[PDB]
């Protein structure tokens, strides 16, 4: 039922990708980047799910099953989500560089740990967990302050997307620890189903919330 | 209805694993699928709650 | 926190049954405890949701 | 772990009983009946849970375990809850007689069905299910209209307690069908745990909501 779950993830990401592309067809010169980023976020995820649905990238590591495309997906898409949040917050190059750096450590850490048999994987997890707390600090602190300098509508959207992000992203590390990568209490099937749900919400749900605010922002 | 429907879908998938495992006759295999189902449902609640919030 | 704590308490109780059943070695006994746990957790969601509403 | 669960139910009901008795110590001549009813609702339930915690009233019927005190409890306490709701709604004798009659059919039906081996138990369940729909009709219709003739505070409390009642009571029949009385998909332990939770909310939770509104009603 794994392939079936991966196909559902692919379909969900595809629907989102198309909706975002269509919704941004007539976007102004200032909204453009936002729509394009959303397309890239869900588009790359759709590819990762298709690759896994086709049975590619499955890695039977020390009596467990980890999926390489899942982590590759994250390494490339989460920084785009952070970029989107950063654009709303109005960050400069330096500030973007800081959060992208932190985000990348998180994703590379989970990927490396997932491929590492033995207790060493937990040290790698720790590296990612600490970087993640640092990322959360920037999102709720400095970046929120930066967002406060924008319009009420922008600040409002930033906050909604940031909350969704902080709260749901915080769940992934528990699934990593409880799933195949860690103590393997969750079966590959349950692990994949929970991630499909979380991925769809953090990418497609995230996008629809932005699309829903578009008209209000233009009116401002 | 959304969270409710999804929780039902998840339970069904979880049930599928338990049933499949039971077919083998290995009590340990069933236990593994069951613990997974229980922890999965609890996490699902976390997700749903986080989403609502 | 309330619903969350209770869901955890319920899962623990459910887990206790699965574990106890597994100790017997009967795959069918484990399956029964598991289906019960899954359906119970789903009902618990119904209760919690109804309460909130 | 059954006895442990029954003791928790007893303790929970006892705490509620004492809280309601204490809260009504200085109740006026017009609030008195309300506090007394709450005491009776949770007090009788506390006795039923103690009896079951002591291993009394357990009935091993055709490969399943049903608990006589549970049903006896319901037959005597649910009509007191309906009475409380009826008092807020301002019902007359006739109207009270109608809802109490319907309520009693529901409880007697579930009790009889629980003690009846074979498909006949489902006909008994049906009798209770239909009576319950009739009860729900009176609660949301005629009695709500009656409650609308009272103060805004009374109507407000009636509605809150009625919603809690209609929504949660509707769950019991599913637990009956899925639990030991019906198809027995829920184990006795899970069945008892869910009922302890529902009983505490429909009686003690119900009471604390009323206690919380007391001061506001007096101010009116
Ligand atoms: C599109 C998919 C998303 C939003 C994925 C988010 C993934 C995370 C927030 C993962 C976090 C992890 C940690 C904090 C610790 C190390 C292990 C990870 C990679 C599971
Ligand atoms: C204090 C305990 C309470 C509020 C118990 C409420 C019980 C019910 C609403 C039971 C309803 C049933 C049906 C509608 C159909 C037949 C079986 C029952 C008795 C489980
Ligand atoms: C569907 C997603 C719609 C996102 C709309 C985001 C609107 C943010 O607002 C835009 O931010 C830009 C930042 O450089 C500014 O240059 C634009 O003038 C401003 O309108
Ligand atoms: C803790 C529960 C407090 C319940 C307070 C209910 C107050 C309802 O209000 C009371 O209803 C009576 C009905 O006969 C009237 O006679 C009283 O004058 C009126 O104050």
């Amino acid at each position: 039922g794994l392939t079936t779950l991966f196909w559902l993830g692919a379909i969900g990401m595809l629907v989102g990708t198309l909706a975002f592309a269509w919704a941004g067809r007539d976007a102004g010169s200032g909204e453009r980047r936002y729509y394009v980023t959303l397309v890239g976020i869900s588009g790359i995820a759709a590819v990762a799910y298709v690759v896994m649905a086709l049975g590619v990238g499955w890695v039977p590591v020390a009596e467990r099953t980890v999926f390489a495309p899942r982590y590759i997906d994250w390494i490339l898409t989460t920084p785009l989500i952070v970029y989107f949040l950063g654009l709303l917050a109005g960050l400069d190059s330096r500030e973007f560089g800081i959060v992208i750096t932190l985000n990348t450590v998180v994703m590379l850490a989970g990927f490396a740990g997932a491929m590492v048999p033995g207790i060493e994987r937990y040290a790698l997890f720790g590296m990612g967990a600490v970087a993640f707390l640092g990322l959360v600090y920037y999102l709720v602190g400095p970046m929120t302050e930066s967002a406060s300098q924008r319009s009420s509508g922008i600040k409002s959207l930033y906050v909604r997307l940031r909350n969704l992000t902080v709260i749901l992203w915080a769940i992934y590390p528990f699934i990593w620890l409880l799933g195949p990568p860690g103590v393997a209490l969750l079966t590959p099937t349950v692990d994949v189903a929970l991630i499909v749900y979380l991925d769809l919400v953090t990418k497609v749900g995230f996008g629809f919330i932005a699309l829903d605010a578009a008209a209000t922002l233009r009116a401002e | 209805i959304f969270v409710g429907a999804l929780t039902v879908l998840f339970g069904a998938i979880a049930y599928g694993e338990v049933t499949a495992a039971a077919a083998t006759g290995d009590a340990a295999a069933v236990q593994e699928a069951a613990v997974s189902a229980i922890l999965g449902l609890i996490i699902l609640l976390g997700i749903n709650l986080g989403l609502v919030a």
